DNA sequence: CCCCCCCCCCCCCCCCCCCCC
């Protein structure tokens, strides 16, 4: 692809003698590296950088006004994936973003898997009903996939989504558009993400990725004396997930575990904090926290569950309350803080 | 990026280009960095990433952190003023004080 | 990118079939490549030969090897549930103890965990039509509280032969955590030769409370526990056996005498189903669902009789 | 550490106390006129005197090695042509950071960076010796990976260039909350090496 | 032969009677 440019024949001959293949190859190196390779001088090396940089992109001017006004041209800035409940959508101001990793962390029995299943079901609805008209990919890491609960949810779906007409519901093939994968190791998870997910995403069979418990293998394979390889693996995984989500305009939902706090990270008066440290926290866009209070349900009788927004570039820190029943996860009206 | 020498060379070149641009076009250049953990004497402290030689690149360095529940801004380095610490908060209207 | 279903014309499919499939909503060859045969059959004007030929033509244009949800559900319809000897507990669990997963039960002393373990170790050998699993049982004991006479009593209750029941149980005693892991390795090596239907660890957290004693050894304790639970999960997934473990409790001093299980978040996340056992009245006990991915929280009452775990009498 | 502060104080003192011309070469944007005015205000109160002192300091911006070499050669030519004159000749030259313009050229298996930095050292030595001037440069600090000892950057070849070296440091964190800096004589040709002193940046202003 | 860099882990554990018309 280096011959599409306009260079002097001597420069092209020199760069061909240096076994340089593409524009990414030449932009990968530095000025002194190209000086040592091509045996050129600074002005023509600078001109080569000029030409390559202009080749990658240029001549296009984008302003915030265009992003704000041209909604159809930029679906990332204006389109959100619904959660299946009006109250949760109101808490999230529309739903999940279409570009970036969204975390969901909490203690056991908080209700993360139920939310994952509900999102996997709701991603298949038409555009006007909050969906993306596509399937989903589910990756299991700790336990086996709960198929019985999925069958119950698919059966009960017409009774949860009241707004959608029944005729459109009848033609929806819920079970045929969900793909299930199983992973037993860190290397297996990395290989799966690198190979199987892009194939499914490119063909258009799915527009949502659920890594589920991402902390499960890292908690068991890396100790406190091997933080550097763990950080390297986490950075690679996060970079790959972000690249895939940006390329295919599909949300990525990750489920995380918590550890006892036992506050540089802003977790002073909290009992538990998300695991995997700050290296994993640096890769996220929206951070949520689902919690259950067992000391208050002992008085109420019914479980007390809250969903909280820890951090977001466009959402204030707030919370609401929800319940879990046979239909699925549903929010409680008039509880947002 | 496993070759750290290449990373340092690229970072130094970028810093030189940015300072040259700022001086030549009468601009203000703003860069945002991340924080990492330094493990010493069985104690963990948060330090800016990308190594020690990156500390010389910028002219002014600001550090944001939580103390208990408030947000603090510290003028870590500056060639014209003195080290201090102030309080700020984020409102629905944006970056504010108090 | 996606390939339109009009590609099927070149493969040797009549245009009428393509139009009918488009009417059915299949706008992409990838969508129809994973559709079930029954769905295609239920379409009017399509026979078994037509559906088979459409699937064969679409198979070589769409990559295979991905499992959908319908395939996963129809492959798991053979799952076995083992009876616990009590009708109320079977109703609460909706069939009994599931195979291929980890079930954990915890409570204070005397609440009746070892008795349930013995009853399961006996009833796992019943024929499937009687509520059993038709296999052997494995018992890993870390406290020295294994009594074959309870097994004999339960076998006599169910009308089996005591000698065969005792012959169909493998027993091992663990003295520390390293021996526990080594015994797990030996069990993995052993399960290949014969057929097993159950695996019992009782208890899974007794030795960790004292082997790693102090505040400064918490991390290593949790790491070792996580490795042990991962090995248990791998065994359960590979051999399709039911894994049942027991746990102890600790008192809540930071804020009705409340108690919580020991082990922190590691065992809570690793376990699939959690049952809470508390003392009732006389010989009657109460079982409560503490956590489950597919069961609402409820309660049931059982009793410990002279012939194992059973329903409360009157 | 306070290298820029020391250079600014030196420049102000030479421009006001001795009333001689000073040339400042800046390669990282660390020079500010407000700080120079603040330093001068602690030595005099006459506005005209302050303006006259400020007019005796020349500012030059160079962001790569070639610009710095061109500036130094131009200064050499100007001083050579300005032998007859005595009111206006530059007496002190300050290079704010030689490391900022040599670091991008060092690395890999090449050798051009070493040649360029040796050329820069030759230019500085010629300026210092032939024209009887005072040349002050600043450098970065590095720690040896195999020994854990602090050493100057730019390598062993650069270690031989200066005729006098001063090492600045912070006083163990505690007791050095501001201004309090630790000074040392890392290299010299007229004194034993190792003596230590105490400086306070806050009191200079 | 040539020059300079990386990052955390994890919950534990109950105590103790008072008071006659
Ligand atoms: N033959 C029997 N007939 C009736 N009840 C019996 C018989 N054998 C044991 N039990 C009952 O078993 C109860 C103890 O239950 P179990 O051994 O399961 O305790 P556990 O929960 O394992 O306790 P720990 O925490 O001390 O290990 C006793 O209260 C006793 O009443
Ligand atoms: N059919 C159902 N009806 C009502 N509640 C249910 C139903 N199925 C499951 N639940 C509830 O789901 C809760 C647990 O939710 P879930 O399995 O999503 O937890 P989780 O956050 O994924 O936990 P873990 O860390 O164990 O994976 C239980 O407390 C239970 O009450
Ligand atoms: N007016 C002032 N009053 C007090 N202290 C000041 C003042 N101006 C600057 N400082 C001090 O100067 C310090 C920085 O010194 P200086 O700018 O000389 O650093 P440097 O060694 O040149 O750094 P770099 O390597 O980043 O170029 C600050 O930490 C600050 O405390
Ligand atoms: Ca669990
Ligand atoms: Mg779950
Ligand atoms: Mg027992
Ligand atoms: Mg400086």
């Amino acid at each position: 692809d280096l011959d599409l440019l306009d260079l002097n024949p001597r420069i092209i001959a020199a760069i061909k003698k240096a076994k340089l293949k593409s524009v990414k190859e030449v932009l990968h190196f530095s000025g002194p590296d190209l000086k040592r390779l091509t045996n050129l001088s600074s002005p023509e090396v600078w001109h080569l950088l000029r030409t390559a940089s202009l080749h990658l992109r240029g001549s296009s001017i984008l302003t915030a006004l265009q992003l704000h006004q041209q909604k159809e041209r930029f679906p990332t800035q204006h389109q959100r994936l619904s959660l299946g409940c009006p109250v949760l959508d109101a808490l999230l101001r529309g739903g999940l973003p279409l570009d970036g990793i969204t975390e969901l962390a909490g203690r056991s029995s908080a209700g993360k898997t139920q939310l994952a299943l509900q999102l996997c079901l709701a991603v298949q609805f038409p555009r006007q009903h909050g969906g993306l008209e596509a399937g989903a990919v589910y990756i299991c890491t700790e336990d086996a996939f709960p198929h019985k609960r999925l069958q119950q949810l698919m059966a009960q779906q017409p009774r949860l989504r009241t707004d959608v007409p029944g005729e459109l519901l009848q033609k929806l093939r819920f079970g045929s558009q969900i793909f299930i994968e199983h992973v037993a190791d860190v290397d297996t998870l990395l290989e799966c993400v690198n190979k199987k997910v892009p194939v499914l995403l490119s063909r258009g069979m799915a527009r949502l990725v659920v890594i589920d418990s991402v902390a499960a293998p890292f908690r068991c394979e890396f100790d406190s004396q091997a933080s550097a390889p763990r950080a390297r693996h986490l950075q690679s995984l996060g970079a790959t997930l972000r690249e895939l989500s940006s390329a295919f305009q599909s949300p990525v939902l990750c489920i995380n575990q918590v550890t006892e706090a036992m506050g540089p990270l802003g977790f002073w008066d909290e009992r538990v904090s998300p695991a995997l440290g700050i290296t994993w926290a640096n890769q996220l866009l929206v951070r949520l926290l689902a919690d259950r209070l067992r000391e208050e349900e002992a008085a109420l009788g019914c479980p007390a569950r809250t969903l909280r927004v820890l951090s977001a570039p466009h959402l204030p820190p707030s919370s609401c309350s929800y319940t879990i029943s046979a239909e699925g996860v549903r929010g409680t009206p008039g509880t947002q803080s | 990026l496993d070759d750290l020498s290449l990373r340092t060379r690229l970072l130094n070149g970028l810093a030189q280009q940015m300072i040259s641009l700022a001086n030549n076009h009468r601009l203000a250049v703003i860069l945002t960095n991340q924080m990492t953990t330094k493990i010493d004497r069985n104690q963990a402290l948060l330090v800016p990433a990308l190594g020690e030689s990156w500390g010389h690149a910028a002219t002014i360095r600001l550090i944001f952190h939580w103390d208990r529940k408030q947000r603090l801004a510290t003028l870590y380095k500056s060639p014209s003023q003195k080290e201090c610490t102030v309080l700020f908060q984020i409102k629905p209207q944006g970056f504010r004080d108090t | 990118g996606p390939q339109p279903i009009s590609r099927l014309e070149q493969c040797g499919i009549n245009a009428n079939d393509v139009k009918k499939l488009e009417e059915a909503g299949f706008h992409t060859v990838e969508a129809v490549a994973y559709a079930p045969k029954k769905e295609l059959i239920n379409i009017k004007g399509i026979s078994e030969a037509k559906a088979d030929k459409i699937l064969a033509e679409a198979a070589k244009l769409v990559p295979m090897g991905f499992t959908t949800a319908t395939e996963f559900h129809q492959r798991r319809s053979e799952i076995i549930q083992i009876t616990t000897g009590s009708k109320e507990l079977d109703k609460l669990l909706q069939g009994g103890i599931e195979t291929g997963s980890i079930t954990e039960m915890f409570g204070e002393f005397r609440t009746g965990k070892t008795q349930i373990c013995h009853t399961l170790a006996v009833t796992c050998q019943l024929p499937i039509d009687r509520g059993g699993g038709e296999g052997k049982a494995m018992y890993i004991d870390t406290e020295g509280t294994f009594r074959p006479e309870r097994l004999l009593a339960v076998a006599e209750r169910y009308g089996l032969s005591g000698s065969d029941v005792l012959d169909n149980v493998a027993y091992a005693r663990a003295f520390n955590t390293d021996h526990q892991t080594q015994l797990l390795y030996q069990a993995s090596a052993m399960m290949v030769e014969s057929r097993y239907a159950l695996l019992i660890v009782d208890s899974a957290t007794a030795l960790y409370r004292t082997d790693y004693s102090g505040r400064g050894e918490l991390s290593a304790r949790q790491m070792h526990l996580a490795r042990f639970l991962r090995m248990l999960l791998r065994l359960a997934d590979e051999f399709g056996v039911a894994v049942v473990i027991t746990n102890q409790v600790v008192a809540q001093v930071d804020g009705a005498d409340p108690k919580k299980p020991i082990g922190g978040n590691i065992i809570a996340h690793a376990s699939t189903t959690r049952l809470y056992l508390r003392k009732g009245r006389g010989e009657t006990r109460i079982c409560k669902i503490y956590d489950s991915p597919c069961l609402p929280e409820a309660e049931a009452m059982f009793a410990i009789n002279a012939d194992g775990v059973g329903d409360a009498k009157d | 550490s306070g290298k820029t502060q020391v250079c600014l104080c030196m420049a102000a003192n030479v421009a006001h106390g001795l009333q001689q011309n000073v040339l400042y070469v800046d390669s990282n944007g660390g020079l500010t006129a407000s700080r120079l005015l603040q330093l001068l205000q602690a030595k005099t109160q006459d506005e005209e005197e302050q303006a006259e002192a400020l007019r005796r300091i020349q500012v030059v911006h160079a962001f790569d090695i070639f610009q710095m070499l061109d500036v130094l050669q131009e200064l050499r030519g100007t001083v050579a042509q300005q032998v007859t004159g005595s009111s206006g000749t530059v007496k002190v030259v300050v290079v704010d950071s030689v490391t900022a313009v040599v670091s991008p050229l060092l690395g890999g298996q090449q050798r051009e960076g070493l040649a360029l930095m040796m050329q820069l050292a030759r230019e500085l030595k010629t300026l210092a010796r032939d024209l009887g001037m005072a040349v002050v440069v600043t450098n970065h600090i590095t720690r040896d990976r195999d020994s854990g000892r602090l050493k100057p950057a730019l390598g062993r070849s650069w270690s031989f260039v200066p005729s006098t070296r001063i090492l600045l440091d912070t006083i163990e964190g505690a007791g050095a909350s501001g201004g309090r800096r630790m000074a040392c004589l890392a290299k010299s040709s007229r004194q034993p090496t190792g003596f230590q002193e105490m400086v306070d940046i806050g009191t200079w202003g």
